[PDB]
RNA sequence: CGGGACCGAGGACCGCGCUCUGCAAGGAUGCUGGCGUAAUGGUCACCAGCGACCCGUCUUGAAACACGGACCAAGGAGUCAAGGUUUUGCGCGAGUGUUUGGGUGUAAAACCCGCACGCGUAAUGAAAGUGAACGUAGGUGAGAGCUUCGGCGCAUCAUCGAC
RNA sequence: AAAGGGAAGCGCUUGUGACCAGACUUGCGCCCGGCGGAUCAUCCGGUGUUCUCACCGGUGCACUCCGCCGGGCUCAGGCCAG
């Protein structure tokens, strides 16, 4: 007998999407090919967030992005794991270049409007294979009901 | 045919693991239930008694699910059932489902001879 | 056929949805210039030899 | 569904005031902020207002009829003169309704 | 688009029409799947290009899908067949599945169903008597 | 410019007409919504039963 | 330098090497005989050597006591509804919810329609009532990722401020 | 058919008797000899395709291809063993 007075400890991390999408399937097998074959940590990152959950990809709003474009950020392609929304409190829509999961109609309509591009993750796997100058933001995770509850 | 050349089949019991007390009790079937009593011989594993199976008890996973010839069944109940084993003579051996008649028995049986694909049951119904 | 496109036009709070996938060929995406001009070399095969 | 269940799995192993006739709709009296005072406005017209087009003319909004009874002033305006029609208006909102050059009109 | 051959595979992967599954291995009944198993390598409905051979009366006949005509089901086929010596067809085949491109990771797959076909298509010979064994079977 | 779709007459030969491809024909092929409500919408002509 | 036992996993090549025409070097080959069938193998019955308390259930710490079991077949026990809460998937998203109702129908299905309404979008106070930007929506230290290599700094945490 | 000197029943492993499932029967490749045929190579035209690959129709005039039968050789073949 071994004396194991510590143990191995299985996985704590989701290593493949409980989501039956079959789009989300094909996103992430480009993006595994990625991360295996590229040194670039930022699809790792991107791999991670699509394997994650919706209360764990929180949406980020028009406004957030446009926090986050100022101070040298303006040129910086946005890439959000997460549904980007529109925020009526923004009055102007600044131009901006944003991949994303999925867009609100409002979004997507208001980015061309103001001139910028919406892009999908594999438009975004195609022009950017490694990331290069991207801003990755995240929503408020902590921003729930049921956070507030806890 | 002959089947593709494999490693030696073994298995690592070929004995049943037979129901305790289903010896001594007409009203309980001979297939495994695992014992549940805090107190059972069996469940706590005191020697001399019957052996539980476990998973150490697997077999060999190139030979899983071969027949002592080297093939493995595949059930067919026609002729484009048999059909299907055109590629894999050397690995399935056709065997007929029990509800197909004669006739079609015939049929499959003479399809499976020209595809050279050996047919587990075909002695049946002649 | 001709209606098709009117009948989907008249129905009010829902509109064609966006796909998350822009292109779906991942042959063409995966071997595309774009992607194998800035992959690293491979570390292996399909198959590895055995060493001990 | 009860295939699913755990049960098939376990199978085998088992102050103050009191008000007496109360009426919410005295006490009804929605509110909006001025952030997004600018939304009640139609897509197309509004975005000609930001854009500044329109350097002649000037919104009316009445919240009454959006269903608002009080403009309070949370968030900050453009210089675009507005007049709101309001049954309530808070000190603040009014104020930035004034920096932004237009008038708080009250109704019922 | 909207629609990719990796699109129906994942579709399809789990449950089709063709499927055959059983203890002992998953078939396919398709017509354009090479060796009749269930793979992305081998499901010619879900590939763009892909190859099938069936027998003929003396031969083998093989389809083969056309890229250009995908929602043409009527004209997206093209059909050759073989009945000739069996050299002469594994060479058009080989040539077919691997000269110009398509899908050369079938080659060895249609030439070794060919050979198949062929060789169910001879006749086949008398079998030896079967011979009775121990005691209650011989008496 | 959107795809064109042939036309067939009685005699299943075209007749030389071609119509635009509507734009539902390129929405995503979600099998597991279709599955989801499928589901739901099979029950809704269920009528009960009890003893 | 002998004598003996058990074992032969892998399956084109690649490597480390050596005593270098080759090899005992990243896992057994070569030669030969008998038989080609119940001979090997398997199932059942029985003898033999060794081994082996009758099952639940209950009790406490555990046994013992106690209680149930003549045998067999068929039933036979964590279900449904309402309302919460956390997590998973999905649609839409500052909105969301067609199905009380109306239209329509190949007629309890499917499809279509919208007013009100529910929840969310603002809180606090017993109440009258009042009602959320000094600042690129603040400062400091961390912080993935990105960077023009100077820094920019998501989520989140600690802390000082503002309303 | 079998067992039984104050219980039977069960586990491991032989043995005896009874009864059985497989496996095997030959395949493939060469060298000769004898038959039956020309869907051998090249060229021309048509057609289809993956646009360079095929099929079809004329051309083979038998040292070239495809089947069948007699011989010989190599290799691979079942069970137990030295």
């Amino acid at each position: 007998g071994i004396d194991l007075r510590w143990k191995h400890v299985r996985s704590s991390h989701r290593k493949a999407p409980k989501s039956d999408n079959v789009y989300l399937k094909l996103l992430v097998k480009l993006y595994r090919f990625l991360a295996r074959r590229t040194e670039a940590p930022f699809n790792k990152v991107v791999l991670r967030r699509l394997f994650m959950s919706r209360i764990n990809r929180p949406p980020v709003s028009l406004s957030r992005i446009a926090r986050n474009l100022k101070n040298g950020n303006e040129k910086k392609t946005v890439v959000v794991v997460a549904t980007v929304t529109d925020d009526n409190r923004l009055l102007q829509v600044p131009k901006m270049e944003v991949a994303a999961l999925r867009f609100t109609a409002k979004a997507r309509a208001r980015i061309e409007a103001a001139g910028g591009r919406t892009l999908t993750l594999d438009q975004l796997a195609l022009e950017k294979p490694t990331g290069a100058n991207t801003l990755l933001l995240r929503g408020p995770k902590n921003a729930r009901e049921a956070v507030k509850h806890f | 045919v002959a089947a593709k050349k494999h490693v030696p089949i073994v298995k690592k019991r070929t004995k049943r693991f037979m129901r305790h007390q289903s010896d001594r009790f007409k009203c309980l079937d001979s297939a495994w239930r695992k014992p549940k009593g805090i107190d059972n011989r069996v469940r706590r594993r005191f020697k001399g008694n019957l052996a539980m199976p476990s998973i150490g008890y697997g077999s060999n996973k190139k030979t899983k699910h071969m027949m002592p010839s080297g093939h493995k069944a595949f059930l067919v109940h026609n002729v484009k059932d048999v059909e299907l084993l055109l590629m894999h003579n050397r690995t399935y051996a056709a065997e007929i489902a029990h509800n197909v008649s004669s006739r079609k028995r015939i049929d499959i049986i003479t399809r499976a001879k020209q595809l050279g694909v050996k047919v587990t049951n075909a002695k049946a119904k002649v | 056929i001709k209606q098709l496109d009117a009948v989907y036009e008249s129905k009010k709070g829902f509109f064609l949805p966006a796909n998350i996938v822009s292109q779906a060929d991942l042959s063409r995406l995966i071997n595309s210039t774009e992607i194998q001009s800035v992959l690293r070399a491979p570390k292996g095969e399909a198959r590895t030899k055995r060493a001990c | 569904p009860t295939r699913f269940s755990k049960t098939r799995k376990h199978r085998g192993h088992v102050v103050g005031m009191r008000h007496f006739h109360l009426l919410r709709n005295h006490y009804w009296r929605p509110s909006i902020n001025i952030d997004k005072l600018w939304s009640l406005v139609p897509s197309d017209v509004r975005e000609q207002y930001l854009s500044g087009q329109k350097k002649d003319t000037a919104p009316v909004i009445d919240l009454l009829s959006h269903g608002y009874a009080k403009l309070l002033g949370k968030g900050r305006l453009p210089e675009i003169p507005v007049v709101v029609r309001a049954r309530y208006v808070s000190a603040e909102a009014e104020r930035k309704v004034k920096e932004a050059g237009g008038v708080v009109e009250l109704v019922a | 688009s909207n629609v990719s051959a990796d699109l129906i595979w994942e579709v399809s992967r789990n449950y089709n029409s063709f499927l055959v599954k059983q203890r002992t291995g998953t078939f396919s009944r398709d017509a354009l799947n090479l060796t009749n198993q269930h793979s992305r390598k081998h499901a010619g409905f879900v590939n763009d290009k892909a190859l099938g051979i069936v027998p003929a009366e003396k031969g083998v006949k093989v389809i083969a899908k056309k890229v250009k005509a995908a929602n043409k089901p009527a004209s997206s086929l093209y059909t050759v067949t073989y009945k000739s010596t069996a050299r002469k067809a594994y060479k058009a085949i080989a040539s077919q599945a691997a000269k110009h491109g398509y899908r050369a990771d079938l080659r060895q797959a249609a030439v070794a169903r060919a050979s198949a076909i062929l060789r169910s298509q001879r006749p086949v010979k008398p079998e030896p008597p079967k011979k009775l064994r121990g005691a209650a079977a011989r008496r | 410019s959107r795809p064109t779709v042939t036309v067939f007459g009685a005699d299943g030969k075209p007749t030389g007409a071609t119509e635009v491809l509507p734009k539902v024909f390129s929405a995503p092929i979600r099998p597991d919504i279709v599955k989801h409500v499928h589901t739901g919408m099979a029950k809704n002509k269920r009528q009960p039963y009890a003893v």
